[PDB]
RNA sequence: GUGAAGAGUUUCU
RNA sequence: UUGGAUAUGCCAUAUAAAGCGCUUUCGAAGAGUCGAGUUGUUUGGGAAUGCAGCUCUAAAUGGGUGGUAAAUUUCAUCUAA
RNA sequence: UUGACCUCAAAUCAGGUAGGACUACGCGCUGAACUUAAGCAUAUCAAUAAGCGCAGGAAAAGAAAAUAACCAUGAUUCCCUCAGUAACGGCGAGUGAAGCGGGAAAAGCUCAAAUUUGAAAUCUGGCAACAUUUCUUUUGUUGUCCGAGUUGUAAUUUCAA
């Protein structure tokens, strides 16, 4: 085995973004917290947004 | 002053005057060792303008240094390898006379740091140099600005690494398209090292 | 030299500057450098260039140049005998620029 | 051997390569020291900017000599008609570059402006401290260390956005101008060897 | 100095200026002090072999043989020409 | 390097 | 630990050294080195890129560079040993 | 006869200094062949391995005898790019830089060549005193004398002037 191994992967960034714009729009969703293992059965409101 | 009479006067190299001085000398040089002190330097001009000054710590050395080429010293021209590597006879020596006068002065005087050197005189069989040291342990050295900075040990053996007026020629090192090789192996190794970037 | 600064410090107190109580001084030029500016610059009366110099070109042109410009000079023996005069070892060359009205 | 599809291949890795490989594993540590380095400098030499102001220049050769950038530092000429001495010209962050000339008087000009500005916002402290002189400041006060390039930032040269179009530019004619004007330049030799053969041989006839 | 690429006077038309003096190319020109130093030289050394041997060559008018024989010694025929020049002076200084 | 003869301003024995 | 502050409170450094400013006449500038040939080596460097040996051996607006050898004439740029 | 100077010696002379080691990285010298070319000699491997000299915390390089050919640039180094390009090459196998542009960091200078000549203005050493300390271990100051130095130590200048 050689360090010089390909160890960093790029993603280009318009990609990257969209990936984190369906994560966060998958966070609106309560089927997918339920799915994904979240105990969030009892929460008022998704998305949850407490005061400042 | 005198000194630009020394300068001019000793452009002239075959007149009547600079021919017959250089007989007497070169024969007066040949009767002593291969290398000895000068009391002073025999061309006061051109030690000054390379650095030589009148002072306590400044000290000259003469040596001869033998002419031409370097035979290739294998036991009896055997080489062993490839025609392109069978040479003995016509071969050179890549670092100049007057870096190996320099070298063997240095040696000679372990305790100086050698500032610089030039020619004297040569005959069929030798060259002539006179070699400029400086004693670094000497207080009128290690008190003078001007020359502070080769107590330092950075510049120890200067001579051996290339780093005189000669021994920067003998290296290449200058300046524009002419030198692109520069100093060998650091431009070498820049060009046949393979940067391998973490893309991300 | 130092009982005549102690002259003009005696006086630059009270009085006026050294050149109050201090004289031009009248005596031989030497070093090599500075005899050949006043031979270049036609203020050398006599130069008197030693015989022995070692590495003679510092000497060899100064007869050619003396005679360029005028100045009479003479070879003499011993930059030893001429060191003598200016209080040191050797001296390859003397000039003389000035002599007082009684040496004329 | 050869038999795919593709370029001939042509990998320069017959060296003992495997020696020299340099990886990029420092990058994000030698970047981290490099900002350390940058928070040390600023500190230390505070209020002075971290970055001398440097001129405006134009880059050689056609590919770049329509854009403006910094250089590396005023010339003599520059420096004497802003009044500024080039002995004091480094003891207040003003570069000298002894090399670069004005070959016009727009370089000139507008290095010249560059240094005005850099003077207008400058605030020299004295020497001794409460005691200001000459070229001094006495509002030393409000001093903080600012970045020149929000002061005097390197401005790209602006463009006529439309004019009117005249009737010399309509009688015009581009590519002919182009075709002759390089032609002329290409037989201005021969032109010239001719001139010498008109007149010289001429002269004969003379005598 | 039309402002175009191509052409005799090519190139953006700006204001040009005179630039200053740079005492680095005054090098090359001969002070009366080296001049005169030179001159009492060439007193006190004479001429090299091979400047007598050109001269001998030019006061026997052969002009072609004293031109290669220069550029032979020196290397270039600049320097030759140059050399022949300064040792016709020479030759001329004396007559 | 320094000197002497000889050869149809020179360098050869 | 005068590095910064009123760095106070005070040492007494501080009397003669720099800045621009008109006019002149000036303005020394590195040699067995540069350069030339040739041999070897080296370079991507091609009628020699650098280095080295040997032969020849400079100049004063001279000299170097301007990637095709040469002669001449210009221009630009630099200022070696 | 002595003395001066020069040159050259000697001393367990007074005081210093060099060598050996570490070699990852650094500056040089010297220097292969295996190998690739489906053989092989030029070529390549490689200006590499081995051999030798010499340093530092970095080294080397460095304030243009540099680029360019522009509206010009402006010490050095390093990165990206230039570019597997111009070029080299039994033009085969193979090899292969540079200027511009962007960026990291930026900093500039010292001599030799000058008549101080109404003043060798310069320096080392010894001795003495006085200070000083990472330190009784360090580092200087003054006086005096002797040496060095005019075959030139200082001072103004270094071409940008
Ligand atoms: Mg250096
Ligand atoms: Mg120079
Ligand atoms: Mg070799
Ligand atoms: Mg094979
Ligand atoms: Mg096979
Ligand atoms: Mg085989
Ligand atoms: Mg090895
Ligand atoms: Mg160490
Ligand atoms: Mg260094
Ligand atoms: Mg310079
Ligand atoms: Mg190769």
């Amino acid at each position: 085995t050689k360090t010089w191994r390909k160890w960093h992967v790029k993603v280009n960034q318009n990609e990257k973004r969209y990936a984190i714009s369906s994560a966060v729009a998958a966070s609106g969703v309560p089927s997918l917290l339920l799915a994904r293992g979240h105990r969030i059965e009892e929460i008022p409101e998704v998305p949850l947004v407490v005061d400042d | 002053g005198a000194y630009k009479y020394l300068e001019e006067l000793a452009k002239k190299k075959q007149s009547d005057v600079n021919l017959f001085l250089s007989r007497v000398r070169a024969w007066e040089y040949r009767q002593m060792n291969v290398i000895h002190r000068a009391s002073r330097p025999s061309r006061p001009d051109k030690a000054r303008r390379l650095g030589y000054k009148a002072k306590q710590g400044y000290v000259i050395y003469r040596i001869r240094v033998r002419r031409g080429g370097r035979k290739r010293p294998v036991p009896k021209g055997q080489t062993y390898g490839k025609p392109v590597h069978q040479g003995v006879n016509h071969l050179k020596y890549q670092r100049s006379a007057r870096c190996t006068a320099e070298e063997r002065v240095g040696r000679y005087c372990s305790n100086l740091r050698v500032l610089n050197s030039y020619w004297v005189n040569q005959d069929a069989t030798y060259k002539f140099f006179e070699v400029i040291l400086v004693d670094p342990s000497h207080k009128a050295i290690r008190r003078d600005p001007r020359i502070n900075w080769i107590v330092n040990p950075v510049h120890k053996h200067r001579e051996s690494r290339g780093l005189t007026s000669i021994g920067k020629k003998s290296r290449g090192i200058g300046k524009g398209h002419r030198y692109n090789n520069s100093p060998q192996h650091a431009t070498w190794l820049r060009h046949n090292t393979l940067s391998l970037r973490r893309y991300r | 030299k130092k009982q005549r600064l102690v002259a003009e410090a005696e006086a630059v107190a009270n009085g006026k500057s050294a050149q109050d109580v201090s004289k031009k001084p009248y005596n031989v030029k030497y070093g090599l450098n500075h005899v050949v500016a006043l031979i270049e610059a036609k203020k050398a009366k006599l130069v008197l260039i030693a015989s022995d110099v070692d590495p003679i070109e510092l000497v060899v042109f100064l007869p050619a140049l003396c005679k360029k410009m005028g100045v009479p000079y003479a070879i003499v023996k011993n930059k030893a005998r001429l060191g003598t005069v200016i209080h040191q070892k050797t001296a390859a060359v003397l000039a003389v620029t000035e002599v007082r009205e009684e040496d004329k | 051997a050869i038999h795919v599809k593709g370029q001939l291949p042509n990998a320069h890795f017959h060296k003992d390569w495997q020696r020299y490989v340099k990886t990029w594993f420092n990058q994000p540590g030698r970047k981290l020291r490099r900002r350390q380095a940058r928070q040390t400098k600023a500190a230390k030499i505070a209020p002075r900017p971290v970055e001398a102001i440097r001129p405006a220049v134009k880059p050689p050769t056609i590919r770049y000599n329509m854009k403006v950038r910094a250089g590396r530092g005023f010339t003599l000429e520059e420096l004497k008609a802003a009044g500024v001495s080039r002995r004091v010209a480094s003891t207040i962050g003003i570069p000298v570059d002894h090399r670069r000339r004005n070959r016009s008087e727009e370089s000139l000009q507008r290095n010249v402006e560059r240094i005005k500005v850099y003077l207008a916002h400058l605030i020299v402290f004295p020497r001794k401290a409460g005691q200001p002189k000459k070229g001094d400041a006495t509002d030393v006060s409000g001093a903080e260390q600012t970045d020149v390039a929000a002061v005097l930032p390197i401005t790209q040269e602006a463009v006529e956005e439309a004019k009117p179009i005249t009737e010399e530019a309509k009688n015009f004619n581009a590519f002919s101008t182009l075709s002759n004007e390089r032609a002329y330049a290409r037989y201005a030799g021969a032109r010239a060897a001719f001139q010498k053969k008109r007149a010289e041989e001429a002269e004969a006839k003379k005598k | 100095a039309p402002g175009l690429v191509v052409g005799l006077n090519k190139g953006k038309t700006l204001t040009k200026r005179q630039l200053p003096e740079r005492p680095s190319r005054r090098k090359g020109h001969l002070s009366k002090r080296t001049a005169f130093v030179r001159s009492i030289v060439r007193e006190v050394a004479g001429f090299a072999p091979y400047e007598r041997r050109v001269m001998e060559l030019i006061r026997n008018s052969q002009d072609k043989r004293a031109r290669k024989l220069a550029k032979k010694r020196l290397g270039t025929l600049k320097r030759a020409k140059g050399k022949i020049e300064e040792l016709t002076s020479v030759i001329q200084s004396s007559r």
